[PDB]
């Protein structure tokens, strides 16, 4: 426990998805550490400045519309 | 030249009364006290009575604080 809100942990089964480049979410790798922080563009990135892949949820509906991965801003 | 503003002048049954008198004149004075408010403005009152605002205290924010290079001190 670090009490840092930007640190994340996957309890159970599943890996984080991180992309090498912002404009190519297809090229991604799986990880388990959660040392995340905002870069100069306000994107959540790892230690090596690899963008963290995320979904896009609807404004009102909690369910996520599209399942394609995109960088989290 | 003098500009007189009497926009609050009233005529009632009450006797003659000088409710408010304000001017913009000033005289030489010496720094008496200095205080800081919540906005960061450093205010100082002088012997004359003017509450001159010396300035504000700059605040700087960066999008990525983890990427700041560390100097000495």
């Amino acid at each position: 426990y670090t009490n840092n809100p930007m640190d994340l942990r996957v309890s159970g089964t599943g890996f984080f998805a991180v992309a090498k480049e912002r404009l190519t979410p297809q090229q991604n790798e799986l990880t388990r550490n959660g040392a995340f922080h905002l870069n100069k563009e306000n994107y959540m990135v790892t230690a090596n400045d690899e963008f963290l892949l995320g979904y896009q949820v609807d404004p009102s509906s909690g369910e996520v519309s599209s399942y394609e991965p995109q960088p989290i801003n | 030249t003098l500009n007189f503003g009497l926009g609050s002048a009233t005529q009632f049954a009450a006797p003659f009364e000088l409710t408010k008198f304000d001017e913009d004149g000033a005289t030489t004075g010496f720094l008496t006290k200095v205080d800081f408010d919540e906005n960061g403005s450093v205010m100082g009152t002088y012997s004359n009575g003017e509450n001159v605002t010396l300035g504000r205290v700059a605040l700087v924010r960066v999008p990525n604080e983890q990427g700041l290079d560390k100097k000495g001190g």
